[PDB]
């Protein structure tokens, strides 16, 4: 993705050849577009935003009274 | 319980992905702690998550593409 | 060297006493300023229970030391002027027992401890009223750009704009220009479900929580009505002492339905001949009100019937209308009731709010009501809580004129004049002048310690623009710096910082004044 992700933003390309994700049945790397791997978009985003906001609640904790 | 209440939020949106979610607040908690022993405050720590999700979902619309090889070749077809 | 020596040691008690009540704000620090930290609290029945509210922590904190639980009754005599920023009052106290901690190492009686508080509290009043910028009542932007700005720390942002200038005009009707204490317990906050809340009316008169008669007949609406306040029980006889009914007869049943029908009748009777055509029940859980054969002869008789009316309201009613509570139906007359233009009841999606308007009474003051609408129940509570902040910010106006930017801006002008008070000072005062000075620098510190700020690179900056430009220079969360807290519309009034030196004052004053606890049953 780092090599995929260097001449994508300059819009001039040879192959871009991104999107490369983990293939654990035959334990290599392949295109997860190609091989059907697809989440939708609004699982991802509410994940990492509610992921944020419950660290978020532990990280405002400095100080516990234990009855 | 914040984590177990964590779980509950994502079924009533979703409905799915409660592990993934879970196994993400604890490395993001892993490595504030160790930016406490830094001496970084956490209200920065909190303020600087929050500045890198709003890029983060700005970066998934580059990353995410409407319904695309179904006419030509087909990916689905891997999925069966 | 060698001094007195004081083989009994009375210093444990007030040195403990100091211990305990700084360990109270210690944890207070934490939650200070928009950023600051949450607070977990468990309470004792084991609920487990999260916020930054100061008044909050110490409400749900279940103090048990009697010096921590004065407090308690500072942060709520705080509330009670200011309404906000319980939390830096409890802060200011805690530093300064922790600077008289210090004085009593040096050998200092706190009793010269206690009047040199005085003396530091009394001035920096005075100091706070020469920084003080004067507003007026008679400019209403003044007052919209000061209750919008101070919501937008709420949950609720965009619709404050409406908010705000209501707020106002409801305030200016208890403004009026003469006035010392202006109660806000006039202005009465009634919550229902529905509608928005862009919806939110003013009413010239006052507004009731309940409907009208449900049962059959009930007329809902009264035009050039009475009111009064009915402390009585309309109910079928039931004499507390010695009583027999016997009934041998199919027709005696329907001659004691008739007798109870003929009693509530002359009780209905005796309303009619006052002609008073609104009547407001007091609410009763030990019995029935007023029986549903009684409410079918005052249906009869056209007059309306409002049940369920709590003693908070009864307060409220005998003040704007003008009115007087009846304890009896043989108390009742006219003298002690009321004139109503119009009594209705508005039914705004299935709301059925009954408000009352036409005072028209030489007792009428400025008493007034305020309507507020919204969709979620979560919505009409908060709002109605966030209102009364905004009703305490202009009361604070009102009561003391002219507001202060904040952001630590007030107290580094009073901690810089009072270091060059104290070389004005004389004797054992001019050391306590600096440690006074010096313990008002916790609320500029504190608040760069929550926002992430550095501690030290912040409060010097602060302190060396200070030395050029005036009351401008204070901590900004919004710029994420330091700038001008004035141009970022961070504005305190005077009054806060007046009640919390004061109060801050009087606390230390009664920690210090206690040597010792004794156990007395």
């Amino acid at each position: 993705h780092a090599a995929s992700q260097m001449a994508k933003p300059e819009d001039v390309k040879r192959r871009s050849y991104r999107n490369y994700g983990l293939d654990l049945i035959r334990g290599k790397i392949v295109d997860e577009i190609h091989a059907g791997v697809l989440e939708p978009t609004i699982s991802k985003v509410k994940s990492l935003k509610s992921a944020l906001e419950a660290c978020v609640a532990i990280l405002r904790i400095d100080t516990m009274i234990t009855v | 319980k914040i984590l177990v209440e964590l779980a509950q939020q994502q079924d009533r949106e979703i409905g799915d992905g409660t592990t993934s979610v879970v196994i993400i607040a604890s490395e993001l908690l892993k490595r504030a702690n160790e930016l406490v022993k830094n001496k970084i405050h956490p209200t920065t720590i909190i303020t600087g998550f929050r500045v890198a999700l709003r890029e983060a979902i700005r970066f998934i619309n580059e990353v995410l593409s409407t319904s695309v090889d179904t006419l030509g070749k087909e990916t689905l077809i891997n999925i069966a | 060297n060698a001094t007195f020596k004081n083989k009994e040691k009375p210093q444990e008690v007030r040195k403990a006493n100091i211990i305990a009540a700084r360990s109270v704000a210690d944890a207070i620090r934490t939650s200070l300023g928009p950023k600051g930290m949450d607070k977990m609290i468990k309470t004792s029945r084991g609920e487990i229970i999260i916020s930054n509210d100061g008044h909050t922590i110490l409400k749900q904190m279940a103090i048990l030391h009697p010096v921590a639980r004065m407090l308690v009754e500072v942060s709520a005599a705080q509330d009670s002027e200011a309404g906000d920023g319980t939390t830096s009052v409890v802060i200011l106290t805690g530093a300064l027992l922790g600077a008289a901690e210090r004085l009593l190492n040096k050998g200092i009686h706190p009793t010269i401890i206690a009047d040199s508080f005085q003396s530091a509290a009394k001035r920096s009043v005075d100091i706070l009223l020469e920084m003080c910028h004067k507003v007026s009542l008679s400019d209403r932007e003044q007052l919209v750009r000061a209750a919008s700005t101070s919501l937008s720390s709420k949950i609720v942002s965009q619709y404050s704009s409406f908010l705000a200038p209501l707020a106002v005009d409801s305030v200016l009707k208890i403004s009026d220009e003469n006035s010392k204490n202006v109660d806000l317990n006039d202005i009465r906050l009634v919550k229902k479900v529905g509608g928005t809340i862009d919806d939110t009316e003013m009413i010239d008169g006052v507004v009731l929580t309940q409907t009208a008669i449900k049962s059959a007949g009930g007329p809902t609406r009264k035009e050039k009505a009475k009111i009064g306040l009915i402390q009585f029980q309309i109910s079928p006889p039931k004499p507390d002492t010695e009583n027999n009914i016997i009934v041998n007869d199919y027709r005696q049943m329907d001659k004691i339905l008739k007798e109870e029908r003929a009693y509530l009748l002359n009780i209905c009777k005796k309303i009619k001949k006052a002609k008073c055509n609104v009547l407001l029940i007091q609410k009763s859980i030990l019995r029935d009100a007023v029986n549903d054969l009684a409410l079918h002869f005052l249906s009869k008789l056209n007059i309306m019937v409002v049940k369920d009316i709590e003693r908070e309201e009864i307060e409220f009613l005998s003040k704007g209308l003008g009115c007087k509570p009846i304890a009896d139906i043989e108390l009742f007359t006219e003298d002690r009731l009321g004139s109503a233009d119009l009594v209705e009841e508005i039914d705004s999606d299935g709301s059925k709010i009954v408000r009352v308007t036409g005072i028209r009474n030489n007792n009428a003051r400025p008493t007034v009501s305020v309507v507020i609408r919204g969709a979620n129940n979560m919505i009409i509570d908060e709002t109605e809580r966030s209102l009364h902040d905004a009703l305490c910010v202009i009361r604070c106006l009102v009561k003391e004129r002219g507001l202060i930017a904040g952001g630590g801006a007030p107290e580094i002008e009073i901690s810089r004049r009072l270091s060059k008070e104290a070389r004005s000072m004389e004797g054992v005062q001019a050391f306590i002048w600096q440690e006074f000075a010096s313990a008002l620098e916790v609320i500029p510190t504190t608040l760069a310690e929550n926002a992430g700020l550095n501690s030290i690179k912040v409060v010097t900056e602060l302190r060396s623009k200070h030395e050029n430009g005036e009351l401008n220079d204070g901590i900004s969360v919004r710029r994420s710096g330091t700038t001008n807290t004035y141009e970022e519309h961070i504005l305190q009034p005077v009054l806060v910082s007046t009640s919390a030196i004061t109060l801050a004052s009087e606390c230390v004053k009664s920690i210090l004044r206690i040597d010792d606890i004794a156990f007395s049953r």
